[PDB]
């Protein structure tokens, strides 16, 4: 039951996330949206690569690999 | 972006600074420097090679 | 206008009902076509009429 | 849809969101058509109101 | 009474309103004053003595 | 058709027709060009074959 | 503050854009006084005409039930001229006539200053047709309803003043004149004696007045073409266009007319309980409702038309030409139309 | 319901459509043609696809 | 479970839909069975026959007035039945369908407020999309104003350069061919005001 729960209750509340946004909360994008990226490991780390919630806090980067 | 007393605790971005902060403002057709020439689309019927290229879309 | 020679061929008024110009050879058939097309419905145009 | 017949025998291309002035006419026409349309809608979704405060079988 | 003060300034204005006033130095960028900006800079950061 | 010496500003002329021109309902698309302009011409003959 | 709510009026900073001449923009002939002066003047014309061909209708109706229809032009000639020699057209000419200022000055009038005030500003496109026709909806439709009940009062006085005349001696109030029954009724029987159950009246006239005005402007506009494409009277066109709004300004308003001849003077049936119980507006709804359209239509033209109908197409005439139905016009790319001149003529 | 709501945003965008349309010089947009353009192919793309598909299918 | 406060009878403040006059959905049975029409005569075609009668005349157009016959009313749901008839005790109620045909899901009304909000779903929509998401912009749906004098700067907004060229011998021959139109507003003090014939809003005071 803590599947089917988690389940439902996403579904519901991503739902009417999507249709709240995408109907009524599109004048203002940067207010109610975030920007977000993950590239490559090869590619030297993305501007848009960082923890969202913390962009006062920390500075992500990583070493590229190949 | 002055104090970070406010800054450091605030769970957001900082394009809160960047938002509509200036009264310039410049109502000319012909300024529109729009986000950029490549942001469009090919209509309905999509129309190659203008669809299926970044470089023009 | 090159000279006196007006080289200008639309002279297409605002609430234009055609063709921009007739000066064509294309656009000349395309016009006699249209409206000789028009002229041969009488018979079928009467016909409704009375249905 | 009467008036953009009027304006393709002039020569009006499709996706243009600027014209020559010789087309305004015609293309004002066309958009007080669309409200026309648009009331017309108005209207349908009034009779759907109007046809459950009549309750009738 | 302490806010969250960045939540206010946006609680303030609601995206697309007009209040870049010429008596409020901090509506806009315009707007703020050129001596304060020579003033809030006038200090200066001390230089480390690379003792270690 | 003369090549006249200008007894007026010609600045002055060319930005109070761009500012305010007088314009009116049935203009002719030859009088009323603001889409259609260009700084080149494409000459071409008449009455002659061109690939 | 001064009582439970603030009026909290605040500062903005300027805005501009790129046209000025295609929203709304007050003219300057707009002034209350102008637009006051403007409405009365074509409503009582009009109101006076109206009541002059209802008076010479009815009396014409009152001689022919007792004398023969003319057979030919010289006994119709004799007919008319006998009509106007009756005692009793002269005495309702005079008190129509009053009756007509009464409703031009207070009624018609308010309607065309209301209709003025509220849809000056709406300006049209320079060469083509004002195709936002929709902001016109709301704003005619607020007129309608804000001048809706202001030729109540003046109706039902001249009803009180007629019914008064058909007493017998010891139960009349001995009205002079319809002046002086308007001034005595709201002393005598009390202002809501000129309100009560006035439901017909005020839609009646919220009808006339949205389909009337809103058609006429609309139809002035959009059938422009008639006359400035295909080049023909204009005139002709106004009257033709006046004639079509104000017949369907009489279709959309009879309707609620026949809601006084269902509930109280329809027999009724003796043991039951009356249908619509009176009210005037469950009439109204089961005529809206009803699914023959035809039932509430019969004397349209017997009872209503000729009553209404010359008076709202002089109004529609009138005010045309006085001009509370012009709209400002102006170049949306040269002068004050625009705001970026260097696209105007690359 | 879905198809009535979908056919309202269409009539929605084809409003813009005809707005952009109503006068030259652009006084929807104001000079955006990338804009428009999207318009333009959302209205095709959703009035074929998401309202006359869905009502009728 | 009488209560006098639902009779319409007893309760004069329950008012009577008089279009709903002989129907009461709260007796429909479903599947409805009721014999509400039958033949109707004695309105304007008497019952007794008066074919060969040579003293009596039908004259039809004498039909006496009856009881006006509403448009029969739509059943109105009843939450509380509706609720328990079809709900299913999950795991234990069998999943079958039963022999009686008064099993079969019908449909009847309710509220109509849901339908209020439906009958101005393209205004509400409409509004939503230009107006609360503001589009194209913020500026296009205000009432239109100029800008002040040579606001934001006289490269874009050169009023005084274009109220000095209207001023001068150029600009005063220009008009004179009629080609270009009057000059369209007066530089008073520091302000630009436009003519009343111009047909435009004045500038909004720069604050
Ligand atoms: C809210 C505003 C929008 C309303 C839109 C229409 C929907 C409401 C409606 O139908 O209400 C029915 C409501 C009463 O319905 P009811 O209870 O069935 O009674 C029917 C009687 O015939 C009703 O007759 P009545 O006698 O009960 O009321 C007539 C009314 C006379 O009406 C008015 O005075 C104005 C009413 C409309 C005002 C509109 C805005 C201004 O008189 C009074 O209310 C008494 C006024 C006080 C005495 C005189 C004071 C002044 C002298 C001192 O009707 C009115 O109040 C009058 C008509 C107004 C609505 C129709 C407007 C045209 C159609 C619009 C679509
Ligand atoms: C701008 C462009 C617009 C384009 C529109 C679309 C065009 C095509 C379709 C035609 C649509 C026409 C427009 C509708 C017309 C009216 C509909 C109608 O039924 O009218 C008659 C109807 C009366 O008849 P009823 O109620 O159905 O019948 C019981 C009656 O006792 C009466 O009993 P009855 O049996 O004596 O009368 C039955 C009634 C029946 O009514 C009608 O029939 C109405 C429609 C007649 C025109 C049909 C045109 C068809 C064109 C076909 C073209 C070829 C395809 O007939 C008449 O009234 C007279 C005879 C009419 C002709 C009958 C034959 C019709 C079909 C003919 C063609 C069929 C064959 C085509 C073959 C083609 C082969 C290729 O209503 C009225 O007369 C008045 C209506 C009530 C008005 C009240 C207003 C109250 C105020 C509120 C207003 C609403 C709110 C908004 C206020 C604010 C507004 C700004
Ligand atoms: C949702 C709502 C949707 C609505 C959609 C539109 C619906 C339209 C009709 C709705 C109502 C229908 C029922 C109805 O009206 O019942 C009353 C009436 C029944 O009342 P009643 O109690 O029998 O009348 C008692 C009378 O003793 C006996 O009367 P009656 O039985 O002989 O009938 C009289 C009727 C008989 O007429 C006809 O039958 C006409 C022929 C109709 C043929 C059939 C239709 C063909 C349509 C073809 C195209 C479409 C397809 O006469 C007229 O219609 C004449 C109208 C005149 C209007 C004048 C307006 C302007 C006033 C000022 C004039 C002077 C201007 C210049 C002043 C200069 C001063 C310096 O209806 C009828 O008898 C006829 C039924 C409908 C016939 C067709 C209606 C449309 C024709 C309109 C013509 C006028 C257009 C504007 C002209 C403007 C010129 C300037
Ligand atoms: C971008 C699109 C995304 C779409 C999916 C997103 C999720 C859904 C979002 C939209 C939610 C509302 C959708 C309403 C229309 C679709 C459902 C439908 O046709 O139901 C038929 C059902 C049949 O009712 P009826 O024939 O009048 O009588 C049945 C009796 O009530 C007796 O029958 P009963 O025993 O079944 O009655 C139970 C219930 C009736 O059950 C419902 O009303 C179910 C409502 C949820 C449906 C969920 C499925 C998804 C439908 C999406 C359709 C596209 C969106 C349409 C609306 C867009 C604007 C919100 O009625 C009540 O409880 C009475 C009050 C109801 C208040 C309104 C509903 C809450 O209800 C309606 O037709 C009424 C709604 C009509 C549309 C206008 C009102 C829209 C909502 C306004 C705000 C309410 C807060
Ligand atoms: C302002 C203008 C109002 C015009 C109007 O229709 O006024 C009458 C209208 C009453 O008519 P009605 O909607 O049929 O209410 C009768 C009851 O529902 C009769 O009770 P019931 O047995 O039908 O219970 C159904 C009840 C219960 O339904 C629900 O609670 C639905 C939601 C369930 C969520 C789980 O639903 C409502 O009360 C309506 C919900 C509308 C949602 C949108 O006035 C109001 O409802 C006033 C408040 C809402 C104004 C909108
Ligand atoms: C489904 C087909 C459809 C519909 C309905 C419409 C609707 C409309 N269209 Fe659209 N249009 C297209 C198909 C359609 N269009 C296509 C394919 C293109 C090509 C795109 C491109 O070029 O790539 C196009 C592009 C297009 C352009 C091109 C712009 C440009 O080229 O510069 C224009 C401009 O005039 C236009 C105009 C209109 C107008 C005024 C309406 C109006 O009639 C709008 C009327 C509104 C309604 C019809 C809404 C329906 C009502 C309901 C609420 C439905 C719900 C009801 C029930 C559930 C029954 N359309
Ligand atoms: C949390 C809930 C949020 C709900 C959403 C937000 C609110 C939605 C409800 C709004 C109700 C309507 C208010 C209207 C007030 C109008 C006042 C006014 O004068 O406005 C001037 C405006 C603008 O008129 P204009 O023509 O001068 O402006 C055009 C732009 N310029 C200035 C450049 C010329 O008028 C309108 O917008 C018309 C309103 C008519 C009534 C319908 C309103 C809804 C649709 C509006 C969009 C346009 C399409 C219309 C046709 C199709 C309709 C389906």
């Amino acid at each position: 039951l803590s599947f089917v729960y988690l389940s439902y209750r996403l579904a519901w509340v991503l739902f009417a996330y999507v249709l709240i946004y995408n109907h009524f909360l599109l004048g203002d994008i940067g207010k109610t949206f975030n920007v977000g990226e993950w590239d490559h490991r090869l590619k030297p780390s993305a501007e848009r690569d960082y923890p969202t919630r913390y962009e006062s806090l920390y500075i992500l980067d990583r070493t590229q690999k190949w | 972006l002055m104090m970070w007393k406010t800054m450091i605790n605030y769970p957001e971005s900082f394009w809160y600074a960047a938002s509509r902060v200036v009264q310039s403002r410049r109502k000319k057709v012909f300024v529109t420097k729009c986000s950029a020439r490549t942001l469009t689309t090919a209509g309905w019927t999509f129309i190659t090679p203008f669809s299926s290229n970044i470089k023009y879309t | 206008m090159w000279g006196n020679l007006w080289t200008e061929a639309s002279y297409q008024l605002n609430f234009n009902i055609g063709f921009s110009s007739l000066r064509s050879d294309v656009l000349i058939h395309l016009a006699q076509w249209q409206y000789w097309w028009w002229f041969w419905f009488a018979l079928i145009w009467s016909f409704y009429y009375f249905i | 849809f009467v008036p953009l017949f009027y304006l393709g025998f002039s020569g009006m291309p499709r996706r243009i969101h600027d014209y020559p002035v010789v087309f305004m006419g015609w293309h004002s026409m066309s958009t007080t058509g669309h409200f026309i349309t648009l009331v017309g809608i108005i209207f349908f979704f009034l009779m759907m109101f109007d046809s459950h405060i009549e309750r009738r079988a | 009474q302490e806010r969250e003060w960045i939540f206010e300034q946006e609680r303030q204005n609601p995206g697309y309103g007009e209040y870049f006033f010429k008596d409020v130095p901090l509506s806009a960028e315009e707007h703020f004053n050129d001596l304060a900006r020579g003033e809030m800079a006038k200090k200066k950061f001390e230089k480390p003595n690379h003792e270690f | 058709k003369l090549l006249k010496q200008s007894i007026y500003d010609q600045t002055t002329q060319y930005k109070l027709i761009k500012k305010n021109k007088k314009r009116g309902e049935l203009i002719p698309v030859t009088l009323a060009r603001r889409i259609l302009r260009t700084k080149k011409t494409l000459v071409l003959p008449a009455h002659v074959n061109i690939t | 503050m001064f009582f439970e709510l603030e009026d909290i009026k605040r500062r903005h900073s300027l805005y501009w854009d790129i046209y000025n001449v295609q929203g709304w923009v007050r003219r300057p002939d707009s002034t209350l006084y102008n637009n006051v002066k403007r409405g009365v003047t074509a409503g009582v014309v009009a109101s006076l005409v109206q009541e002059n061909i209802t008076a010479l209708v009815e009396n014409c109706k009152l001689l022919a039930t007792k004398y023969e229809k003319p057979q030919n032009l010289r006994q119709a000639a004799t007919f008319m001229k006998e009509v106007f020699k009756l005692e009793n057209y002269r005495k309702a000419v005079w008190n129509r006539s009053q009756y007509a200022l009464c409703i031009g000055t207070f009624d018609i009038g308010a309607r065309l200053a209301t209709f003025r005030w509220l849809n000056n500003g709406w300006q049209r496109v320079f060469a083509g047709f004002e195709f936002n026709f929709v902001r016109k909806i709301p704003t005619t439709m607020l007129a309608a309803l804000f001048t809706a009940p202001f030729s109540v009062p003046f109706e039902l006085a001249r009803m009180a003043y007629y019914g008064d005349k058909t007493f017998p001696k010891e139960l009349q109030r001995g009205y002079s004149s319809y002046l002086s029954a308007l001034a005595r009724i709201p002393f005598e029987e009390g202002p809501y004696f000129l309100f009560k159950n006035s439901f017909p009246l005020i839609i009646r006239n919220f009808f006339q007045t949205f389909t009337l005005f809103y058609t006429y402007d609309f139809l002035k506009d959009k059938a422009s073409f008639a006359w400035r494409v295909g080049e023909q009277n204009e005139y002709a066109c106004k009257m033709i266009i006046a004639g079509i709004s104000t017949y369907l300004a009489a279709v959309f308003s009879y309707p609620w007319m026949v809601t006084r001849e269902m509930v109280d003077f329809w027999p009724k049936v003796p043991g039951a309980p009356c249908t619509f119980n009176g009210n005037y507006r469950k009439a109204a709804v089961w005529i809206w409702y009803h699914e023959f359209s035809g039932n509430y239509f019969a004397g349209f033209f017997t009872k209503y038309f000729w009553k209404a109908s010359p008076g709202m197409f002089l109004t529609l005439m009138l005010a045309d030409k006085v001009g509370l139905f012009d709209q400002t016009t102006v170049d949306n790319f040269g002068g004050a139309g625009n705001n970026s001149w260097e696209d105007t003529f690359v | 319901y879905f198809s009535m709501v979908t056919g309202l945003s269409g009539a929605a965008l084809a409003t813009m459509i005809r707005l952009e349309l109503a006068h030259p010089g652009s006084p929807f947009f104001k000079g955006d043609s990338l804009r428009y353009l999207q318009v333009v192919t959302a209205h095709g793309l959703i009035m074929v696809f998401f309202v006359v598909v869905p009502i009728l299918f | 479970e009488y209560d006098w406060r639902d009779d319409p009878k007893v309760n004069k403040d329950i008012e009577e839909d008089i279009r709903d006059r002989g129907w009461h959905p709260e007796t429909y049975d479903f599947p409805y069975t009721k014999k509400h029409d039958d033949w109707v005569f004695d309105v304007t075609m008497p019952s007794q026959n008066y074919q060969t009668d040579l003293t009596v005349n039908i004259h039809p157009e004498n039909k006496k007035m009856h009881v006006m016959k509403q448009v029969m009313r739509q059943s109105y749901w009843d939450a509380e039945h509706d609720m328990a008839h079809e709900y299913d005790y999950e795991s234990e109620d069998l999943d079958f369908q039963c022999e009686s045909f008064k099993s079969q899901h019908f449909r009847k009304k309710g509220p109509i407020s849901q339908y209020l909000i439906l009958g101005l779903l393209p205004i509400l929509y409409f509004g939503t999309e230009f107006f609360y998401n503001h589009y194209p912009d913020e500026d296009y749906w205000r009432v239109a104003h100029p800008p002040p004098l040579d606001y934001p700067d006289t490269d874009d907004t050169d009023d005084t350069e274009t109220f000095k060229d209207y001023k001068s011998f150029t600009g005063r021959r220009m008009v004179d061919t009629g080609i270009v139109d009057p000059l369209w507003y007066d530089i008073r003090e520091g302000k630009k005001v436009y003519y009343d014939w111009a047909g435009v809003n004045q500038p909004m005071e720069d604050i």
